[PDB]
RNA sequence: GCGGUCGCCUCCUAAAAGGUAACGGAGGCGCCCAAAGGUCCCCUCAGGCGGGACGGAAAUCCGCCGGAGAGCGCAAGGGUAGAAGGGGGCCUGACUGCGAGGCCUGCAAGCCGAGCAGGGGCGAAAGCCGGGCCUAGUGAACCGGUGGUCCCGUGUGGAAGG
RNA sequence: CAGGUGGAGCCUGGGAGUGAGGGCGCGAGCGAUAACGUCCGCGUCCGAGCGCGGGAACAACCGAGACCGCCAGCUAAGGCC
RNA sequence: GCGUAGGGAAACCGAGUCCGAACAGGGCGCAAACGGCCCGCACGCGGGCCGAAAAGUCCGCGGCCGUGGACCCGAAACCG
């Protein structure tokens, strides 16, 4: 049940370990969407930046 | 002019085959009326680390 | 009182330490030499 | 220079015997050359020849050492290693030097 | 009055033994009889039993002990067991406790 | 002021946690009293310092009344 | 500037790993012990109540109750009677030659340490012993003193001196 | 033990500069539950983003990381007499 | 001159050496890289060959360091 994550709020001014997650996902720019395997590990970072990202469920 | 070997260094340090700098061990000949025999005995040579790089550089020659 | 007690031939001098005026005797006790093995060992200098 | 603190001129020389004022004491210096090294020669081998070859060095006396395999030749030197004297006694012959 | 010279001395000597790692030759002696048990800790298990009340013998309990002493060897040594420690619990190494130990000869031992 | 002193932090504590692979020698706990007691294959030095006696892995044991224990269960 | 401070140990500050600053809050070290050391064997406190000549709050004794609030040479902390505390017997391992592996760590240091060998101590034995319940009681190098020992000994044997 | 290919990590080496930080938030000490005070801790930005939008103006609050061009479009904070 | 041997304060020994009573242990040290052509059994071998490459060394160039005024300018001063 792949996930569609999309950077919507800048991490300028958020902890470094949060910029790390946005990386662990592969998100580099605002508005960028990325569809990843819905797994526990991949969800960890997605919910860590839950305040900067917008998540949708996809095929 | 020709560089000069540092006689202070030459008198108390040795460079090994692989370029290690081997010095004696400090603190064993002056105040040992009783340190542990283990203490006074553990005085062979040791290896200086990443700063014999400097000692090496004043013997070169 | 810094103390350096020895053996009984070829000297030796395996030094120890007796602090006070008692023990004040010869201050000797059985010890082991680097040479042969286990001898008397007395106190001096 | 370490900025004012004592440097590592704080270790004590061991190499005791640093020399005294009349100077270095003259004495025979021996240089070792290995068996593997002179395996290239066939004929003689003298401490003299071994300089020309580029192994001996003129200021030193000759001593052949172990590492390497021996050869059936007549090897002239000032000293032989235990291991070396044996290694070649099983093949060739060798004199000891001490003249003049 | 919590714990007693008995219970104490018991642990004291028995705790030391259980450190060395060997199999325990535990000795319980009563007024009438004297029993012996080879235990393995960490497995919480006994291997070789040897009582006097189980060998229905009598007549001078210092001499009985030694018998149940030699009895423990035989039964045990036949199971591979050779080297062991020897409890002794609350009892001073003496009399019939020492006796049984002296009987434990013909089997590993060192005691 | 009459104060102003203190001593060097002694960096005490556990050095190997449960399920860590160690080696004969590895010191497992640095402590003052006997906060942890030497278990299976675990020595303890004159300063109450616990170390592996053999190689293997590290496991802890809370024997309640009997205190806490560090064991080095072999695998070697 | 004046005053105070300067290294080491303990506690807190320190935000539940480690670490962490201030002329932040408080204490302590510059020793000590031939037994206050090793081993084997035994023993268990402080208090509270009752009882008992001189005995009084408290000297020594008996009874019950008493899990540690006692003790552990001195600060504090941690630890601890299933002893590290109290008593005695022998003893001196307050060993020599080493040291796997680690703790800590900028360097240099500081720390713990199984095991092997020599020769020992206590123990029936298993075993323990390379000082002390632990963490302060400390000083790189240079220059010399002292006792050894092989080693070098300026033509050579010595000697001087290393 | 897994995911994670990243101006990630590790090893050996050549060259450095820095060793005067500052604001803010949170957690404490000092101070007076004073200071644009002071001293630490964990974060962040300014430092070096005195480039851009908002905050009237304003290094560090909000938004947002400026390769270049466009008389195109959607938005963020903030706004729409 | 550098390199081809190191270990030791040294005597000295040497692929070892030093500490040591040690035939413990440890410190510091030694260990020829490829292809392919030859042969001992054939798919390598085992050792050799043919030349690729290389320890090393030599010159040039560049970074940096040591010594020299050592990136440039500047004292108050000191001495003849
Ligand atoms: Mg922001
Ligand atoms: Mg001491
Ligand atoms: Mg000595
Ligand atoms: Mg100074
Ligand atoms: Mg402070
Ligand atoms: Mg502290
Ligand atoms: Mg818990
Ligand atoms: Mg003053
Ligand atoms: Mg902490
Ligand atoms: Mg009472
Ligand atoms: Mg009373
Ligand atoms: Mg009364
Ligand atoms: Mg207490
Ligand atoms: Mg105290
Ligand atoms: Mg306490
Ligand atoms: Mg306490
Ligand atoms: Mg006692
Ligand atoms: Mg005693
Ligand atoms: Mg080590
Ligand atoms: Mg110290
Ligand atoms: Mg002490
Ligand atoms: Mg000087
Ligand atoms: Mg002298
Ligand atoms: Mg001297
Ligand atoms: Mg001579
Ligand atoms: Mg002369
Ligand atoms: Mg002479
Ligand atoms: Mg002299
Ligand atoms: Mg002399
Ligand atoms: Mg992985
Ligand atoms: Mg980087
Ligand atoms: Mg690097
Ligand atoms: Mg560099
Ligand atoms: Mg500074
Ligand atoms: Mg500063
Ligand atoms: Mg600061
Ligand atoms: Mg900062
Ligand atoms: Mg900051
Ligand atoms: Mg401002
Ligand atoms: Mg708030
Ligand atoms: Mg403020
Ligand atoms: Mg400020
Ligand atoms: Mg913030
Ligand atoms: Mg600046
Ligand atoms: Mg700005
Ligand atoms: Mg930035
Ligand atoms: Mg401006
Ligand atoms: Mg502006
Ligand atoms: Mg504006
Ligand atoms: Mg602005
Ligand atoms: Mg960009
Ligand atoms: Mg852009
Ligand atoms: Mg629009
Ligand atoms: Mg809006
Ligand atoms: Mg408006
Ligand atoms: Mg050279
Ligand atoms: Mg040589
Ligand atoms: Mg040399
Ligand atoms: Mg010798
Ligand atoms: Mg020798
Ligand atoms: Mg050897
Ligand atoms: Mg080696
Ligand atoms: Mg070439
Ligand atoms: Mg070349
Ligand atoms: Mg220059
Ligand atoms: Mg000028
Ligand atoms: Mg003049």
């Amino acid at each position: 049940p792949r996930l569609k994550v999309k950077l919507v709020k800048s991490p300028i001014g958020y902890p470094k370990d949060q910029k790390a997650a946005l990386k662990a996902l592969g998100l580099r720019r605002l508005q960028q969407e990325r569809v990843l395997e819905d797994t526990p590990a991949i969800r960890g970072n997605v919910e860590k930046v839950a305040h900067l990202v917008r998540v949708e469920v996809v095929e | 002019p020709k560089m000069k070997t540092h006689k202070g260094a030459k008198k108390r340090v040795k460079i090994t085959a692989s370029g290690k700098v081997v010095a004696m061990k400090t603190g064993k000949r002056h105040l040992n009326w009783q340190k542990s025999g283990k203490e006074i005995r553990q005085k062979g040579r040791k290896f200086v680390l990443a700063k014999p790089e400097a000692e090496r550089i004043k013997l070169l020659l | 009182l810094l103390l350096e007690c020895t053996e009984c031939k070829r000297r030796n001098y395996a030094t120890e330490k007796n602090k006070r005026n008692t023990p004040n005797k010869l201050e000797l006790r059985k010890y082991c030499p680097w040479c042969r093995k286990h001898t008397v060992h007395r106190e001096v200098k | 220079f370490e900025g004012g603190r004592s440097t590592t001129l704080m270790r004590l020389p061991k190499r005791g015997m640093q020399g005294q004022v009349p100077g270095e004491i003259k004495r025979p210096r021996y240089q070792g050359v290995n068996l593997k090294d002179l395996a290239r020669f066939e004929g003689e081998v003298t401490p003299e020849l071994l300089v020309r070859a580029g192994l001996l060095k003129k200021g030193y006396r000759l001593k052949i050492l172990g590492e390497g395999e021996a050869k059936p030749l007549k090897v002239v030197a000032h000293a032989f290693s235990k291991s070396a004297l044996e290694k070649l006694k099983a093949a060739g012959g060798e004199p000891v030097l001490l003249e003049a | 009055a919590r714990l007693t010279a008995y219970e104490r001395r018991k642990f004291r000597v028995r705790n030391r033994i259980k450190r060395t790692g060997r199999l325990r030759l535990s000795v319980f002696r009563s007024l009438k009889h004297i029993y012996a048990q080879i235990i393995d800790d960490e497995k919480g298990v006994t291997l070789v039993s040897a009582s006097s009340l189980a060998l229905k013998l009598k007549g001078n309990k210092t001499e009985v002990a030694r018998q149940v002493g030699r009895a423990l060897a035989e039964k045990a040594l036949a199971l591979g067991i050779k080297q062991v420690a020897f409890d002794r619990g609350p009892y001073k190494y003496h009399g019939r406790v020492k006796a049984l130990a002296e009987g434990a000869r013909e089997g590993g031992l060192e005691f | 002021t009459r104060n102003g002193r203190d001593s060097q932090a002694k960096r005490l504590g556990v050095k190997r946690y449960e399920g860590q692979v160690v080696r004969a020698g590895n010191i497992l706990v640095r402590q003052r009293g006997t906060r942890f007691k030497p278990g299976k294959n675990v020595g303890m030095g004159r300063d109450f310092t616990l170390f592996a006696l053999v190689d293997g892995v590290v496991e802890f044991q809370d024997r309640g009344r009997l205190g806490r224990y560090v064991h080095v269960r072999p695998l070697a």
